[PDB]
């Protein structure tokens, strides 16, 4: 089993050991996932702050920040931000196949 | 030079329609815009590639360095 | 590095006395309990866990004594030197979690020995690291065991008499 | 309060028209952040087959080496992906093209003068003066004697004008192909125009019947406003027939009797095609690439 | 075979050494080189 640990990196120069405040540095990304992920995280009511910022468009990096009220870390809020965006891309597709077949 | 393959802004393949305006005026014998309307002519974000193109490759080919005369 | 040099020295040496082993670990438990009064309530102030780099590398090097030299510590009855199911069993559940900040390999060796030796029960707490889990050059010292076996085929013929293997 | 169950009960898709090139389907009650990303992926991230490395063994005509090398890469090849696989540039030249990663093309044309009498049609006047795209011939490399037998690699519009020649001249080449993202170069782009437009909404305030209603008809696209009489004065037929010209918002009579807005979740995707794939299928590729991009972060552990 | 091109009459004539730099089907002086089948490679960018 071979992990690919380039794609996530929690910047510990911005993360408290409370876990409720952290800062993820994604690589190989852009506005494509970022706004789409951030919209999903902002529906979890325990998320007090969530925004993305591309640092510079020349290199393909990505920084998002998540702050929570407590009782959920940034990582337990990041995964549910990704766990729903999986399902939200299936509710689109399954609704979409059912409309092709009626023509 | 020759007609570009792809529309620059939009991206539709435009190596297709360069050839119907003699026959629009010899076989169809119209005026300009009536012949500039029918045959699949649709978007003035790429309808330019009819009006705008020059096709300077015809002026080069008369300078063949490989044929007698 | 010296404590890292010291930790893989004892358990990778065939020819020592069986009381030279003790005084090293006697002092090395003495320092960790000279450590209790001062910096074991300074934890929760505004800082980092990298303040105590000197501590966890020592407790790593102390765990590597017990990993491949534990039966020497066995007395007549089966008790331990200064009750190592009270010394370690405090520092298993201390306010550092030194089970987390030492090396992952040698702490895995510890609970997969302390299960079959009944000194600690820290496999639960290593399992209890789910969501919470200058670092890259701090891994690299904790994996530098200086007394690994020699791969070269010719000089270990001399060192087949002075050295304990992975067995 | 948002939950993904609640997204499912008010998300709709209206596939209005679906052609083999240019599909046009509506959406309901999805946020713009998701709906741009579907536009975002269909241009960049859906991969496609394109010519990459062009080996000219002989180029003699007037169109130069590097120009015609550029045009062949633009040629949309009617071959579905998930037949090839990617290249991997961490290994040298003789290992980089296999039977599995590279459609191999070649083109050989010589022109010579045909005896004809004239003021002369330059097809009749020279043999093979036009080099169309349908002269690019697939060469089967490796195991490609039956795995591309049903679908030989055909340029999706075989009438692309690659070159013009004269007698004496020739172009003798060999062009490899590859599978790649559109985010690198603009020849891998699997779509002509991936676009969504946001549905206009027109709000009238007063009754604007009568003679005025005829000047509310004509200040729009014609299939938008319908008049009957003062009975059924001026109803909105189609808010989709109208695009935003705002011709009505420069008049005095309708300076305030009508307002214009956008329905801020009802998208109208238009998805044209590149000729390689059906347009509804590349929309299926986009909605799973984002799911391929969603799982892959979840399947990635946080080290430092 | 290495040959060249007469610029004037368009007749492909080769050139050995200790020879006139001339055409021989016409009588022309300035004379240009043709190409043969040789591998050159390009990116399609």
């Amino acid at each position: 089993e071979e992990p690919d640990r380039e794609k996530i990196k929690l910047l510990t120069q911005a993360t408290s050991e409370d876990g409720t405040s952290a800062s993820f540095q994604i690589v190989e990304e852009d506005h494509t996932l970022g706004n789409a992920l951030r919209y999903v995280i902002m529906k979890n009511p325990d998320v007090e702050f969530c925004g993305y910022s591309i640092p510079h468009p020349s290199e393909n990096l990505l920084n998002i920040r998540i702050q929570t009220y407590g009782e959920t870390t940034a990582v337990d809020a990041l995964q549910k931000g990704l766990k729903d965006l999986m399902d939200l891309c299936d509710v689109v597709e399954s609704k979409f196949t059912e409309k092709i077949k009626s023509m | 030079m020759i007609v570009p393959v792809r529309c620059f802004s939009c991206g539709k393949v435009v190596g297709d329609k360069w050839e119907s305006y003699l026959n629009l005026l010899q076989e169809d014998e119209l005026d300009e815009g009536t012949a500039l309307s029918r045959l699949g002519l649709k978007r003035y974000c790429c309808r330019r590639m009819i009006l705008t193109h020059v096709d300077l490759i015809e002026k080069f080919l008369r300078y063949n360095p490989l044929e007698k005369r | 590095k010296s404590l890292q040099y010291l930790g893989s020295y004892i358990a990778r040496a065939k020819k020592l006395s069986r009381t030279q082993i003790i005084f090293v670990a006697s002092y090395l438990t003495s320092w960790l309990n000279r450590y209790v009064i001062e910096r074991e309530e300074e934890v929760d102030q505004r800082g980092g866990m990298e303040r105590f780099k000197h501590f966890y590398a020592a407790f790593q090097a102390l765990c590597y004594i017990f990993c491949f030299r534990h039966n020497i510590f066995r007395d007549t009855d089966g008790n331990w030197e200064c009750e190592l199911d009270k010394f370690f069993q405090r520092m298993v559940i201390s306010k550092f979690n030194p089970l987390k900040f030492c090396n992952e390999n040698v702490m895995l060796m510890f609970a997969r020995i302390a299960q079959q030796e009944s000194v600690a029960y820290c496999f639960s707490i290593i399992e209890n690291n789910n969501n919470e889990r200058t670092r890259q050059q701090f891994i690299d010292l904790q994996s530098y065991f200086p007394y690994d076996p020699l791969f070269l085929k010719n000089y270990k013929i001399l060192m087949k008499e002075y050295y304990i293997e992975w067995s | 309060e948002w939950n993904v169950e609640k997204f499912k009960k008010d998300f709709e898709v209206n596939i209005s028209s679906l052609d083999a090139r240019e599909a046009n389907f509506d959406l309901i009650n999805i946020d713009t952040s998701i709906a741009n990303a579907f536009r975002r992926i269909m241009i960049s991230e859906v991969p496609s087959v394109a010519a990459e490395y062009v080996y000219f063994f002989n180029n003699t005509s007037v169109i130069q080496d590097e120009v015609l090398a550029h045009r062949i890469g633009l040629v949309p090849l009617k071959v579905d992906p998930d037949m090839l696989t990617w290249v991997d540039s961490n290994l040298p030249d003789d290992e980089k093209f296999t039977d599995e990663n590279t459609i191999v093309l070649s083109l050989n044309v010589k022109c010579t003068r045909n005896p004809d009498a004239p003021s002369t049609d330059p097809k009749e006047l020279y043999n093979n003066a036009h080099v169309y795209a349908r002269d690019l011939k697939f060469e089967p490399q490796g195991r490609q004697s039956t795995t591309f037998a049903d679908c030989p690699v055909v340029p999706a519009d075989p009438d692309i004008l690659l070159a013009k020649l004269r007698p004496g001249q020739e172009i003798s080449l060999k062009a490899h192909c590859i599978l790649g993202i559109g985010g690198d170069h603009a020849k891998f782009s699997p779509v002509s125009t991936a676009s969504y437009r946001l549905l206009p909404q027109i709000n009238i305030l007063q009754p604007i019947k009568g003679e005025s209603a005829r000047r509310f008809q004509k200040c729009f696209p014609p299939g938008v406003i319908g008049i009957d009489e003062g009975s059924d004065e001026a109803y909105v037929k189609d808010a989709r027939k109208d695009t935003v010209s705002r011709e009505v918002l420069r008049y005095e009579e309708f300076a305030d009797k009508v307002k214009l807005g956008r329905v801020r979740n009802h998208f109208i995707f238009n998805v044209e095609s590149a000729g390689a794939m059906t347009p509804e299928e590349i929309f299926f590729k986009s909605v799973r690439i984002l799911k391929n991009k969603a799982e892959y972060l979840k399947n990635c552990p946080i080290t430092q | 075979t290495l040959k060249y091109i007469c610029a004037e009459c368009s007749s492909k004539l080769s050139l050995s050494r200790t020879d006139a730099v001339r055409c021989k089907d016409c009588g022309h002086r300035i004379l240009l080189k043709a190409r043969t089948k040789r591998l050159v490679q390009f990116e399609a960018r």
